[PDB]
RNA sequence: GGAUGUGUCGUCGCAUAGACAGCCAGGAGGUUGGCUUAGAAGCAGCCACCCUUCAAAGAGUGCGUAAUAGCUCACUGGUC
RNA sequence: UCCCAAAAUGUAACGGAGGCGCCCAAAGGUCACCUCAAGACGGUUGGAAAUCGUCUGUAGAGCGCAAAGGUAGAAGGUGG
């Protein structure tokens, strides 16, 4: 789980999901787990 | 390119989609205003080799043909745009720009085909039978070799303006 | 990067842009949002870059040569005069200045280089295409 | 069929640049004889079918 | 700096002549391209991006191994 | 003397550059008279400059020194 203020795309598995308030990313990929939060 | 009212005050130009014209020629000098999209829509065709139907409020349709845009700094939406009435023989010199086609011979050796003036202004353009495009060849072409405007095919009844030895496309080498 | 000869010192003051058009010297161009000051270092920070991205080439047009001389605080204090004569070199930089240009590349090869050089300058900017022909 | 080619036109390794420098240059008669002997090795249609194939590897090889 | 947060204008292209996402199915023969290297065969970099069959399959996107494999995408058909 | 000085004048700082504490019996007075720097072409102790000549040339020179202003109809250069 890597804090990046910074999340952006890395591949064509990333989903971009709006939560309660936070930025989060979901991938088939375990490494690209990138949260803002 | 329908126009409308033409007055002196920009007003109502600013706040609605329209955009401050002018034409001339010799003659009279009326200044217009026409719309901001029909504008953006038509001059990304004919540029500034082609004219278009401007019918004025009421039934003038007046030939012109676009001379100098000043387009608007911080934005990428023109400000003011100046227009020419084509006379019927000999109205204002039309710079024709220098489009390419075929793949050259240094291209593929290793080289890069760099025009080195897009734009390119001749003489007596001859009203009804304007260039809007240029075709040099440059497959002809290897490495250092250089193009001048003494080797630009005439579109029949063009004599060139600028020196005739000046280089419009060269090849440079890689790297 | 640096001037050959000039003077010494300078002053400082920002106006509206002046003489930066779109599309000089290439197809594609990069533009400033906001006015500042170019430090040389970032100029050559950027065309490395963009030289990085583009092996073989070498049209990469910058025409934004840094001409101010800027002092700087030799230790503390203050009584003395002019300070630090040589410190670096700025290139003013207003809303549509185009500071650099490049041709031959694809639609996404130009993204790129422009993208990345971005990540570089301490202003926003932007890529535009042809469209305008003022002067020639 | 590269073997092939770099013993007809006896060639000893190839080309690193084939798009500045190239190689050398063969016939199409060296061309029969390789649509000969690896027949099940290509489904093509007929004559010409099969002629156009080969000349393609030959191609970006620097041939 | 970053992002399918929303509201409101616009630039490009795709239409039942049946998209797009999903699902089922197929996926090259030249070829193990040439070259450089102990080796790198879509996937380190130099180069190209040519041909055929076909309702059709770009010597090609990501992950991988010491190279091999495999798992897919571009594309085609069908069921709503 | 410039610049700062923000278009009358003026205006500070241990702000930014550079000079003077002289010189000329002529470099004064007056009266006459001459026209520069530079480049090109062509010439011998030269072969960069210069000496000569023919062109071009609002002066891109000169004015004892620093600078600005100003000067070709002279405040440039000589003679009685
Ligand atoms: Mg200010
Ligand atoms: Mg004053
Ligand atoms: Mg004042
Ligand atoms: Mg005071």
């Amino acid at each position: 789980m890597k804090v990046r203020s910074s999340v952006k795309k890395m591949c064509d598995n990333c989903k971009v999901v709006r939560r309660h308030g936070r930025v989060l990313v979901i991938c088939s990929n375990v490494k690209h787990k990138q949260r803002q939060g | 390119m329908e126009l409308t009212a033409k007055p002196r005050t920009p007003k109502q130009k600013l706040d609605e989609s329209m955009i401050a014209a002018v034409a001339y020629n010799k003659e009279n000098n009326v200044s217009f205003a026409l719309d901001r999209k029909a504008f953006d829509r038509a001059f990304r065709q004919q540029s500034t080799t082609g004219l278009f139907d401007i019918t004025v409020e009421g039934g003038e349709t007046f030939p012109a043909l676009v001379k100098a845009v000043q387009m608007d700094k911080r934005k990428r939406a023109p400000i003011h745009v100046d227009f020419y009435m084509v006379t019927y023989g000999e109205p204002v010199e039309v710079s024709v720009p220098v489009h390419t086609t075929g793949r050259s011979q240094g291209e593929v050796q290793g080289g890069l085909v760099d025009i080195v003036v897009h734009n390119l202004q001749i003489v007596a353009p001859g009203p009804r039978r304007i260039p809007q495009e240029l075709v040099v060849d440059v497959t002809k072409m290897n490495i250092g070799d250089h193009i001048t405007a003494g080797d630009i095919k005439l579109p029949e009844g063009c004599t060139l303006a600028a020196d005739p030895e000046l280089t419009v496309v060269s090849v440079l080498p890689p790297r | 990067k640096r001037t050959k000869f000039r003077k010494q010192f300078r002053g400082r003051m920002t106006g509206d842009a002046k003489g930066g058009d779109y599309v000089a010297f290439g197809d594609y161009g990069l533009i400033a949002m906001e006015p500042a000051w170019i430090k040389s270092n970032q100029i050559e920070a950027c065309r490395i870059v963009m030289s990085r991205h583009f092996r073989r080439g070498g049209k990469i047009y910058i025409r934004i040569f840094p001409d101010k001389p800027v002092t700087k605080k030799p230790a503390e204090t203050r009584m003395g005069k002019g300070k630090g004569a040589v410190e670096y070199w700025v290139s003013v930089v207003k809303p549509g200045r185009v500071m650099f240009e490049v041709a031959g590349v694809t639609e996404e090869q130009a993204k790129e280089a422009f993208r990345l050089a971005g990540h570089k300058l301490p202003i926003q900017t932007k890529m535009v295409k042809r469209e305008v022909y003022d002067e020639a | 069929m590269s073997y092939l080619i770099r013993k007809a036109a006896g060639i000893g390794k190839g080309s690193s640049t084939p798009n500045k420098a190239k190689v050398g240059k063969l016939n199409w008669d060296q061309v029969l004889e390789i649509a000969k002997t690896k027949m099940p090795d290509l489904n093509a249609g007929s004559v010409e079918a099969a002629a156009n194939t080969v000349a393609g590897t030959a191609r970006s090889m620097g041939v």
